[PDB]
């Protein structure tokens, strides 16, 4: 990552005569200093720590995530066939809770913002979290028939929000210049996305219904029966689905062996549509612009069970390779295909808080695969957590220091004395500024048996830092 | 009695373009071997392009990859071969090849004996 | 967070943050000392007081722990170390805000570095200069900020060559609170660590081999929550060198010296090396006009996470 310290006054212009540049990290995150020990270079440069979040919405998001973490209490790691759901069911409830929390964060960011790149990173993290919850946070390792209503509702969500290919700019390109092939590509792209209402609506928009009445009726009836069929699509039960796909296959067979009173290309645009709905693997893969459109189709219309996922993704990856433009595609691709180790780094490139708590709830679900605190444990979740805690300690936001101290006190790694050492070394740097806040410091000193730091902090409070004011009121 | 008619051939200059078209009967589901082959004068017939899956993928030969483009109309017995950046190495008689129905069956009676009648594609130097 | 002129006519040597990071101290060769305050309401560094009291070029400066009050030490080429306590009963920018507490003149050569000891050892400071003799001073009574007695003197270098303008020294205490008293010394091509013995005296405990040129700056990074110690040295050969320290096999030379990292990404002299408050981030700067940040990996390797500016 290459960032300019100042996009205004660059102190070095030429390559020759290199100047001794000096830099010092400040006790506060967003206030570090740089300078130059050279003639005619007497400017001080405040360079805030790169890629950071100082907004109040971020602090409320971290407060909410730490509440859910403390709310989740004692869960670490537990296939198996014994006892009950325990953490499993509870873990999912917690997963959809943090997903709601991340969405509220993204909403408050889109409202008050100056840079939108943070909004882009958060939405990429939300897309990966949607994929993760769809893949391992609904069925609890089982199949789709167990709980079809929830699974699809999440899948149709994860696809819909993920990309932005279905948009007003794209449709108008094809809506402005039925006969054209592109129309059917977009219709099948809508179908592969479960965007039923959009597809049906475009129908009215589409040239065909009156014209079908004008031409072969039968086909027109048929197309109307297929429009009706998509309105009556069942999401609640797999048994209802079984009849549904049976009906679509009977309709596709009946039309394939029927009268051809239309154009060859129109006959050749209706059979596809019927067979994409039927779930034939070729043309789900044909009219797919990306791989997740393919994967969404195979889950939707061929077989709705989780098992053939390994196959589906492979076939989809044989149609449209992983788009490296964004940072969520390969993660989701890896997430679907078992491997989860690779995605934790990429999400840490997006947001450290989201990535840390993601690794936390993943360990909580299990999903796995010399005695420092900053050292790897089972799944390096303590790393993600304790490092995010250490990162927060420098942020200078006193509303988040309780989060950091709590997150360290809740680490499964490290002795009681290891956390005692950490608190003893970290607590003096706490930005106490109000007279009622020091009760928190003294209570923690009592809680972790550090009375020496308690009295050493009251000495600094002594005389308000040696009579550093006049009135020196409570506020 | 089904047929395989093809058109679009002709005589063009090096670096020019041509568009080959072909039609057929049955074209029933997948398991296809349907595609363009070519035969140079005196040489043996080599495969140019072929639609393996129904839009899932394509099989090109290594002398036309990046220049030729094959497309098929969905679930239909037609093919188009767009020949861009034609060179004197593409001078041949091109043939449309296919399969009447699509079942694993047994390896006997490949379609019908009449394939494509041929269209002459020659690119000068 | 836009640049601003310091107000110095000559070269600025060192800039040090206070304990809370809301104030900044500065010293320059025009003999000047400056102190700036960052207002809580807006991010705009503003001058508090800067009318020096020195005669030669000032090189080093540091803040004392706030449990001792507002205290600033200053070392200059005038072979002296001056101590200053802020008088809050004076208007800012008046030349009246800071009063000289004491002046240590025991050094017979020009001084280069001074750093306050950690808060858990009393008002204690170290200074080093051309005399090649490190001096530890202490304020035995925290009530009398002028009773600054000399605690210790150590001859680090026996032969300081006079006819050489190629000299450099810095000092860095170990910020760890639960570790034996110790301090690193940056003199010339050598880098040695002094540790407090049972006899109340200092002793050469370890060295940092591998430095093949002048050491421009060192910084004992206070790892918070670790059993080892980390110290980074900016060397003139163009290699940031991060060393790991961990004593082993102690029945009662014990100190260990690992060389965790060597980095030559600057391609030139490394002038500045600073650590985070949590020992999580290491900063370095050199001749390329760029500042690089480093974090530790899972295998205790340091990896460059960001490079800034030209």
């Amino acid at each position: 990552i290459l960032v300019p310290m100042t996009v205004n006054d660059q102190p070095i212009e030429k390559n020759g005569d290199k100047m001794p540049l000096k830099f010092k990290l400040g006790p506060l995150s967003y206030q570090n200093m740089a300078f130059i020990t050279a003639k005619d270079k007497y400017k001080l440069y405040p360079v805030r720590i790169p890629r950071l979040d100082t907004s109040k919405e971020f602090s409320a998001y971290v407060s909410g995530l730490f509440e859910i973490y403390r709310d989740l209490g004692d869960d670490r790691v537990f296939v198996n066939s014994n006892f009950a759901k325990e953490h499993n069911a509870t873990v999912n409830l917690a997963m959809e809770a943090i997903l709601n929390e991340l969405e509220v964060f993204i909403g408050r960011v889109k409202d008050q913002d100056g840079r939108v790149n943070r909004f882009y990173e958060l939405e990429e993290s939300l897309t990966v979290l949607n994929c993760l919850r769809t893949m391992y946070f609904i069925l609890d390792g089982q199949d789709v028939e167990e709980n079809r209503s929830e699974f699809i509702e999440s899948l149709l969500n994860w696809i819909n929000r993920s990309d932005g290919e279905p948009d007003e700019e794209y449709i108008e390109q094809v809506f402005s210049v039925f006969e054209t092939q592109y129309f059917w590509k977009l219709l099948n792209q809508l179908v592969l996305r479960g965007l039923l209402s959009q597809a049906i609506g475009c129908i009215e928009r589409s040239d065909l219904l009156p014209y079908l009445s004008d031409t072969c009726a039968v086909s027109f009836d048929a197309v109307s029966d297929s429009i009706e069929l998509l309105k009556q699509y069942p999401k609640d039960s797999s048994s209802t689905f079984r009849e549904w796909k049976n009906l679509v296959l009977k309709l596709s067979q009946a039309f394939g062996s029927s009268a051809t009173d239309i154009s060859g290309e129109l006959r050749d645009y209706i059979e596809d549509f019927l067979l994409v709905i039927g779930g034939n693997q070729r043309k789900i893969l044909q009219y797919s612009r990306t791989w997740y459109e393919s994967f969404c189709g195979f889950l939707l219309y061929y077989i709705p069970s989780l098992e053939l996922s390994a196959e589906y993704l492979q076939m989809s990856l044989e149609a449209n390779v992983v788009d490296i433009t964004n940072d969520w595609e390969q993660p989701c691709v890896d997430i679907i295909s078992g491997k989860i180790h690779s995605i934790l780094p990429v999400m840490e490139s997006l947001d450290s808080c989201t990535a840390a708590f993601t690794a936390m709830i993943c360990e909580a679900k299990g999903l796995i695969e010399l005695e420092d605190l900053f050292s790897y444990r089972n799944g390096m979740a303590s790393y993600m957590l304790n490092s995010f805690a250490f990162e927060l300690c420098s942020l200078g936001d006193k509303e988040l220091w309780p989060v950091a101290i709590g997150l360290i006190a809740l680490s499964a790694t490290g002795t009681r004395s290891a956390k005692k050492m950490v608190i003893a070394e970290l607590l003096p740097h706490y930005p106490f500024v109000t007279n009622d806040d020091i009760e928190w410091m003294l209570s923690i000193c009592v809680e972790w048996r550090l009375p020496e730091i308690a009295k050493e902090i009251y000495t600094t409070l002594g005389n308000q830092m040696l009579s550093a004011h006049n009135i020196i009121e409570s506020i | 009695q089904v047929q395989l008619v093809e058109t679009g051939g002709g005589l063009v200059q090096p670096g020019g373009s041509l568009r080959l078209s072909c039609a057929a009967s049955g074209f029933t589901l997948d398991d296809y071997a349907i595609g363009w082959f070519r035969q140079a004068p005196g040489k043996e017939r080599e495969g140019v392009s072929c639609i393996s899956r129904s839009g899932g993928s394509t099989t090109y030969t290594d002398s036309v990859k990046g220049r030729f483009t094959i497309s098929r109309d969905n679930a239909e017995n037609t093919v188009y071969l767009q020949m861009n950046s034609l060179k004197p190495e593409d001078t041949a008689v091109y043939y449309c090849a296919a399969a009447r129905t699509r079942g694993t069956c047994w390896l006997n009676r490949i379609g019908m004996d009449y394939w494509g009648k041929g269209t002459q594609v020659t690119v000068s130097s | 967070m836009q640049p601003f002129d310091s107000g110095h006519d000559d070269l600025v040597h060192d800039v040090v943050y206070d304990f809370y990071g809301r104030h900044v101290a500065t010293c320059s060769s025009d003999q000047h000392i400056k102190v700036f305050k960052l207002d809580k309401d807006t991010s705009n560094w503003e001058l508090s007081d800067s009318w020096r009291a020195h005669d030669s070029s000032i090189v080093a400066i540091d803040w004392a722990s706030p449990e001792y009050g507002r205290i600033i030490a200053s070392a200059s080429y005038d072979k002296t170390v001056k101590l200053w306590e802020e008088d809050p009963d004076q208007e800012e920018c008046s030349g009246r805000r800071w009063n000289k507490l004491c002046t240590l003149n025991d050094s017979k050569g020009s001084l280069y570095s001074v750093k306050f000891a950690p808060a858990h050892l009393g008002l204690k400071l170290a200074c080093l200069g051309n005399d090649g003799i490190l001096r530890l001073y202490d304020a035995l009574e925290p009530s009398d900020l002028r009773s600054w007695t000399l605690t210790s003197e150590m001859k680090v270098l026996s032969i300081p060559p006079a006819n050489h303008l190629q000299s450099d020294f810095c000092l860095s205490w170990c910020p760890s609170r639960f570790s034996p008293e110790k301090l690193a010394v940056s003199a010339l091509e050598q880098a040695i660590i002094y540790q407090r013995g049972k006899d109340g005296k200092l002793h050469v405990a370890a060295k940092l081999p591998g430095h093949k040129s002048l050491i421009r700056s060192i910084s004992w990074a206070p790892s918070i929550g670790r059993w080892y110690q980390l110290i980074a040295t900016g060397c003139k050969d163009g290699r940031i060198r991060i060393f790991k320290i961990t004593e082993k096999l102690s029945p009662l030379s014990n100190l260990q010296v690992e060389l965790l990292s060597e980095h030559d990404d600057h391609n030139g002299e490394v002038w500045s090396v600073s650590w985070n408050l949590t020992g999580t981030i290491l900063s370095s700067a050199g001749d390329d006009g760029k500042v690089r940040l480093w974090k530790a990996t899972y295998s205790n390797e340091f990896k460059c996470m960001s490079v800034i500016t030209a």
